[PDB]
Order: C-alpha cells, then structure tokens, then sequence
C-alpha cells in the first residue's frame, strides 16, 4: 500500500472527481423509448395480424 | 440584515487529520473564531 496511506483521505480525494456520472438516466430514457416502440410495434402488428 | 459565514475550505481539508499538527493549528484558529461567527448553526458546524 502507499507508505503514508490514509484510507479516508485517499478514497475521498479520488471520489470527488470520480462522482460525475449521469449516463444511466439518459440510457434509461432511451430504453424507455425502445419499450414504447416495442408496444407500438405489437399494436400495429395486432391491427394487421 | 447581516450574516457572518465561513468557507468550509477555511476548515481543514478533507475534514482535517487527528495526526496533523498543521491541521491542529487550523483547529485552534477555527475554535477561536467559531464563537465569533454570527451563524446560529455555527456551533453545530464546529461540533461536526
């Protein structure tokens, strides 16, 4: 380990820059739109089949 | 209409260190000015 390793300081220092993630929400909205597409597709198919 | 406030950065970085003598100096100065702060919740902040 680092000879002067303080877990609280090192982790906190790495975490502050590390904590900048928002990709999940955007991906969720895309998946949500994909799910609406799936349902809409089935409904159109139902009209035709 | 007037509020006295203190930057958290005035407090020791990363909350300070029990082993840090420089942090000890920051703590002493902070303790001295903590009563000075007009902030009502300032006691809570110094305690934290």
């Amino acid at each position: 380990y680092p000879p002067d390793l303080v877990t609280n300081v090192w982790y906190a220092d790495a975490i502050y820059p590390m904590y900048a993630d928002t990709e999940v929400f955007s991906n969720l909205q895309r998946d949500m739109i994909t799910c609406e597409a799936v349902q809409t597709l089935v409904t159109l198919v139902a009209q035709i089949s | 209409v007037v509020t006295t406030v203190i930057d958290d950065s005035s407090y020791p970085k990363d909350g300070g260190s029990v082993t840090s003598l420089e942090n000890l100096w920051d703590f002493f100065i902070l303790a001295l000015a903590l009563p000075l702060t007009t902030d009502p919740c300032a006691p809570v902040k110094a305690f934290m």
